[PDB]
């Protein structure tokens, strides 16, 4: 079977807000599979979210990022008048600094050709043939990606912090996100086990599927 | 038969709040089973099967009747109007701690009058040290936890809903509707069983009061609330931990550091040498944005992971450092917290040295030697912490050198000043602290410290450790040396 | 230990030996009485070191004191290193090192 | 063919108290967080720089939907229905409507939203933050409260990273005013009364390329706190030498040009074939000529 | 158009104690912190210079909302409602009414930065003691002083002014600054400018902030920084918008190849009054006064 694609990520700042963290901007320690899937769709310029259902992603943390809080005068739709003072609320947002990680992309379970792995490989092969809009980012639109590149299993040849699907794990990362409410959001429990093991273990793979 | 509601810690779709809610439901079910041994006594013949990590509920007839019975028995109100959670052993807990828990729940979960109907302001005067202090709390007549059973079941068929239930911030902390103009749609939705778990959440979580040291305790009473939400490893373990935490005095729940609060949740835990101890919890800070704020707002969430060493160090700190003072004025119990304990607990939580931020938090931010005077009261705790330090004995050698130098410097003037003219240790120590505060960079501080060491006369400790202490002074940052000089002043034995 | 640390320790030992020589000279000159003072000598040395106000005066005093010390075997073994350290380093740091050597001094039993 | 303009810009050295955090007693806390090597650096939010660019566009004609009322210190909307084809503000910075939050698709038909063509990371201090505060006692014998305040400041340089998808712009010619605003940035929100900190760049590494990725986000760093030399990062030079980041697509200007030229072997280094101008105006003119040629703005 | 007046102004050499912070015990500590290349410099707050400008406006007879009583040492407001249209101080420095029709705040045309000592702080202190053998707890004390020149950076948004003609009194006050809050009884430090680098341009960018440097770490030399000179040479700073006046003019004129440098064609005046007159003529022509 074709070897899974490997991407090296380096984002100076990230915000993977929690699904239930609406009063305060609490962030996940590791990018959720849904956020990575959306980033890959943006990278290949695919607006439809159901197009690449079935792709499996594995995330390996190259280092533990530090969590910091920043104040922000975030806006909201509370009053009909745009200039009303009620539309601006001060709230904290937790960010992660100097995030480096390796992303494994495996597209065996996709039923629509070309697969996401092939699309990413073709986009990296001929960047001038990619038809997309906006700037690539991970998390919030202002959090641009510093380095995204094709890498091998030993890009830093160091020790890797894998995200393992453990039913007793701490983190509850979503692989599908409902941006309106929380009905269609689907969750999975993960843990961060320290293990170089260059290649992802079997439990480190998460398949992105529709909530149906 | 087939359980109508099944809850497990192993479910992949649960978060920390969901697991805390299942733990609270487990505790409430244990207490109810003790209260109602026979299932026929319970309304709707509701029965449960509780395991280490699973909860299953069986009942007969209409779901609404059984759920209403369970919820009404779980959340109650006594004659005085306080929140009566049968999950907690309310006989064992005293009136003051019950009032504390009720106020914490009303200020954190029931922030909004839309979810509680308030009664009269009940005033009670309980005597304490031959003084009757009047506690004044807002009694309640109803809260949404009591009647959420209607929201759990369908209006017409009176059966458990088969769809998601839209919840609000009173159920899930932080589950705010960001855009008020989209109140119908942009609302967090949960399954009915997880809604029941979120209903039972408040039983397990514990509430601590945060004291800001910049403002004087007398000049303003505390209002910031800290919610300690533990990470559940087992229903029995967390239940035992909460029922053990029921032992703590109300004055211990006032902290100045989240670390303290967090560690305080696990302070009573027994450490087993053969078992690898590991616990985690989250501390949520609720604070009014402005003075005229109607309700508290979630400001920060801090995750605390504690191991065996951290728990042992915090237990030693609690045992040896001064406890919280209970200053009692007119109809008000002002609980004076220990800043040293809070700072050490925060430093332990952050994984840094226990003396990391002693200077700018003890001398710089001290108004009238209020924090400075507590150093000589916590001298014994300082000595214990230095002696039982996990590493860095070279700086303890430096402590000995500086204490010898201080002895020499003080003895010079004390020999110069005759009886009656001899000033107390307080004035000389204050002058030394001011001179240490004078230093602004490495050169000035090292010059002053070296001159002080020379003026201290012969220093045997320096002589025995010439190379080590010399290298330590030359290489170490001057701020760390100043902090260690401060805590050597604190632990100075005349 | 880095080379800077080694030179710093050698300078401390040099200053301690110089103080040994000066105090032996005082002992020989002041044999009369119950015992020549020792604490007073240290106070005198501290006062004279603190008297220095600029680089030239302090280095003149330091060289004078070092020579008055005597043989100073640690200076015998390290001409170039210690000489360059004295010539180059700021006089305030050298005063700090000298006072540290004063504090860490053991009188001969 | 997509065309992106990425750029890392370094600001001049000066005393800054720009963004600030929630106050604590008399202290107005500068907002800060962890960065390289775990040290704490003072931050400037991305929304601050976006607001500065918005105000620059408003200040020089350039019809904008989101007009900032200077008298009332409030933001006003000229048209409730955002029109990116007419307003520079909506075209560049994007917008979000009420219906955008209660639906999953981007249409509801007029567009429900627009991702801004410009995205900028938050500005961070090139030097780790050390606790520095200022006294604020107000004149007068009547010493009541609201006096003796403390303001945290930071005397370093700030660097931030931005990226614009020029193709995503409704009007391709709108990128030139945005570049002019980036160089002629009026003021990033802060205590300009007490700490006037000009945010005009003094060192740039721009990249006009069709690649979706640019590994030049934060190329300025010297660390060694309480200093302002601000050398180019070693990893950026290493990545330039490796083969990625085509030097012909790089545009370097400012005071860093002198340091780059003073380096040995620079005449044979792969960094030499990059567009390097000491004068920022000359480099910007050449880059805008290239941009107009590539985008067909001529 | 949108015109801004940016300027870096250097003060004379003298002994200064204008920036005492919270005192530590006996000795009065002057405000200081880290600066260029890691050495500690003494800072004079920009609020001091703003207060000095306000006092200049009050003394010169201009209509000022906040009147300062010299005999009472208190501040009084002529009108409780701030009116930037009528009062010079409200128009220039802005206001912010924070208490439970007219706007409640103003951004203020004048923007100033903190004054920084050109020379790093050595650590000089001065002992003071009350005369008399009857000595008590308040008998002797220490005060920190600094022998240096202070430089500060300011910026004016001329278009932001409610009345455009009010910029000229601000320039006059900058060149005729009254006492800047300090210890005038024992450390009388005149804050009048002795070296200016002004920029009157319609572009928002300024490259003249803190453009003065020292030749020796402990000396009264005050040479122009090499970065500013290089930015003039490369053409970043338009010489026609540069205004250099004061004692730095002599050092600039003694520079080699000065007649061929682009710095030559800048407005350079040894006399600061002539430079101010020319700059004010240019400003009046540009603003249509």
């Amino acid at each position: 079977m074709i070897a899974p694609l490997i991407l090296y990520l380096d984002v100076p700042f990230t915000t993977f807000r929690e699904s239930h963290a609406r009063e305060m901007g609490k962030t996940y320690p590791v990018p959720p599979p849904a956020t990575v899937y959306g980033m890959l769709l943006s990278l290949v310029g695919e607006t439809n979210v159901y197009r690449h259902c079935g792709v499996e992603l594995a995330i390996a943390m190259l280092s533990s990022p530090k969590k910091s809080r920043i104040l922000r005068q975030m806006r909201r739709f509370k009053n009909a008048d745009f200039s009303h003072p009620e539309n601006v609320i001060p709230c904290y947002q937790e960010i992660l600094s100097n995030l480096k990680c390796l992303i494994w992309v495996r597209s065996d379970e996709e039923k629509i050709q070309p697969s996401l792995r092939e699309r990413i490989q073709l986009a990296f092969d001929h960047p001038e043939l990619v038809r997309r809009f906006g700037c690539l980012f991970l998390g919030e639109s202002d959090q641009l990606i510093k380095t995204i590149k094709l890498a091998r299993e030993d890009y830093l040849e160091g020790v890797r912090q894998w995200a393992i699907r453990d039913n007793r794990g701490r983190l509850t990362l979503p692989y599908w996100v409902d941006h309106v409410g929380s009905r269609n959001t689907r969750f999975l429990r993960y843990r961060i086990e320290e293990m170089d093991r260059l290649s992802p273990p079997d439990l480190a793979w998460t398949m992105v599927q529709s909530p149906i | 038969t087939q359980p109508k509601i099944s809850l497990s810690l192993h479910a992949a779709d649960t978060t920390i709040m969901h697991r805390v809610g299942m733990t609270g439901l487990y505790m409430t079910l244990k207490r109810l089973e003790k209260q109602y041994p026979l299932s026929r006594q319970r309304g709707g013949h509701i029965s449960w099967f509780l395991t280490a990590d699973t909860i299953e509920l069986f009942w007969e007839g209409s779901d609404f009747i059984a759920l209403s019975w369970l919820i009404n028995e779980s959340f109650q109100l006594d004659d005085t109007g306080l929140i009566h959670l049968v999950g907690l052993d309310n006989d064992r807990i005293d009136l003051r701690q019950k009032i504390h828990i009720h106020e914490g729940i009303c200020g954190v979960f029931l922030r909004l009058n839309k979810f509680y109907q308030a009664g009269e302001i009940i005033n009670t005067e309980l005597r304490f040290e031959e003084k009757q202090v009047e506690y004044q709390y807002k009694s309640l007549t109803w809260y949404a936890h009591q009647t959420f059973a209607e929201k759990l079941c369908e209006a017409d068929t009176q059966q458990l809903r088969h769809d998601y239930i839209q919840i609000t911030s009173w159920l899930y902390l932080g589950g705010i509707v960001r855009h008020a103009r989209t109140q119908n749609t942009t609302k967090l939705e949960e399954k009915p069983e997880y809604a029941l778990a979120l209903l039972f959440v408040p039983v397990v979580c514990h509430y601590c009061l945060l004291h800001i040291p910049s403002e004087d305790l007398k000049e303003r009473k505390p209002h910031r609330y800290l919610v300690v939400i533990p990470e559940i490893k087992d229903f029995e373990d967390a239940s035992q931990r909460r029922w053990r935490l029921q032992q703590l005095e109300t004055k211990q729940f006032h902290v100045s550091s989240l670390g303290e609060a967090g560690l305080l949740y696990y302070s009573l835990d027994d450490i087993q040498p053969e078992v690898a101890y590991y616990q985690a919890c989250q501390v949520w800070l609720y604070e009014k944005t402005n003075k005229a704020s109607r309700q508290r707002t979630l400001m920060s969430i801090e995750e605390i992971k504690i191991d065996k060493n951290i728990l042992i160090t915090y237990q030693q700190v609690q045992k040896y450092f001064k406890t919280n003072y209970q200053i009692i004025k007119y109809k008000q119990i002002f609980i004076k917290v220990n800043p040293i304990r809070s700072l050490i607990a925060d430093n332990l939580v952050k994984g840094i040295h226990w003396w990391s931020n002693f200077w700018e938090k003890l001398v710089i931010e001290d108004s009238k030697e209020y924090l400075f005077n507590q150093l000589f009261s916590n001298r014994e705790g300082f000595i214990i912490m230095a002696e039982n330090s996990e590493e860095d004995k070279q700086y303890l050698i430096f402590i000995k050198v500086f204490q010898q130098a201080m002895k020499g410097n003080f003895a010079k003037i004390y020999a110069k000043t005759e009886e009656g003219k001899d000033p107390p240790i307080k004035k000389k120590v204050e002058r030394l602290r001011a001179e240490l505060n004078y230093c602004y960079d490495e050169l000035s501080f090292k010059e002053y410290l070296s001159d002080f060491l020379v003026r201290g006369g012969l220093n045997k400790y320096f002589n025995e450790h010439q190379e080590e202490i010399a290298l330590l002074i030359k290489k170490s940052p001057w701020q760390e040396i100043r902090i260690w000089s401060l805590l050597a002043i604190a632990s100075y034995k005349p | 230990n880095s080379e800077e640390d080694k030179q710093y320790l050698i300078f401390i030992k040099v200053f301690q030996q110089a103080m040994k020589g000066n105090f032996a000279k005082i002992y020989a000159k002041t044999e009369e009485g119950k015992d020549p003072p020792i604490k007073k000598k240290v106070e005198r040395l501290r006062a004279e070191l603190n008297y220095c106000y600029d680089e030239l005066s302090f280095k003149e005093y330091l060289s004078d004191f070092l020579v008055r010390g005597g043989l100073n075997k640690y200076f015998n073994e390290h001409q170039e290193e210690i000489a360059l350290l004295i010539k180059k380093s700021p006089w305030q740091e050298i005063r700090i090192w000298s006072l540290l050597a004063i504090a860490s001094y053991k009188p001969k039993d | 063919p997509n065309y992106y303009l990425y750029g890392t810009v370094l600001t001049r050295y000066g005393l800054a108290s720009l963004n600030h955090d929630i106050r604590r007693g008399n202290k107005t806390i500068l907002q800060k967080g962890y960065w390289n090597n775990g040290k704490i650096h003072s931050f400037v939010g991305s929304s601050a720089i976006r607001w500065a660019l918005r105000f620059y566009l408003q200040k020089q004609g350039y019809l904008v939907n989101r007009v900032w009322d200077e008298e009332e210190h409030i933001n006003r909307l000229t048209s409730e229905d955002f029109d990116p084809e007419k307003f520079y503000d909506d075209d560049i910075f994007g917008f979000a409507l009420l219906e955008s939050a209660e639906t999953e698709e981007d249409t509801s038909s007029t567009p429900n939203q627009r991702m801004g063509a410009l995205g900028m990371n938050m500005a961070v201090s090139l030097t780790p933050y050390d606790g520095a505060v200022k006294l604020g006692a107000k004149s007068g014998r009547e010493k009541d409260s609201t006096s003796l305040h403390f303001t945290e400041y930071h005397a370093t340089r700030y660097q931030y990273y931005f990226g614009i998808d020029a193709t995503h712009l409704k009007d391709f010619s709108r990128i030139l005013p945005m570049i002019d605003g980036i160089m002629n940035l009026p003021k990033v929100g802060g205590s300009s009364n007490i700490f006037n900190y000009p945010f005009c760049p003094d060192s740039l590494v721009f990249q006009w390329t069709n690649h979706f990725a640019s590994y030049i986000s934060y190329c300025f760093e010297y660390c060694d706190p309480k200093s302002k030399e601000a050398k180019l990062s070693q990893e950026f030079i290493d990545e330039v030498e490796c083969g990625q980041i085509d030097p012909s697509k790089l545009w370097i200007g400012g005071t860093i040009v002198k340091d780059l030229q003073q380096l040995d072997n620079f005449e044979s280094s792969p960094l030499n074939k990059a567009h390097i101008y000491r004068n920022r105006n000359e480099m910007i003119e050449a880059l805008k000529t290239v941009i107009k040629r590539d985008l067909g703005l001529e």
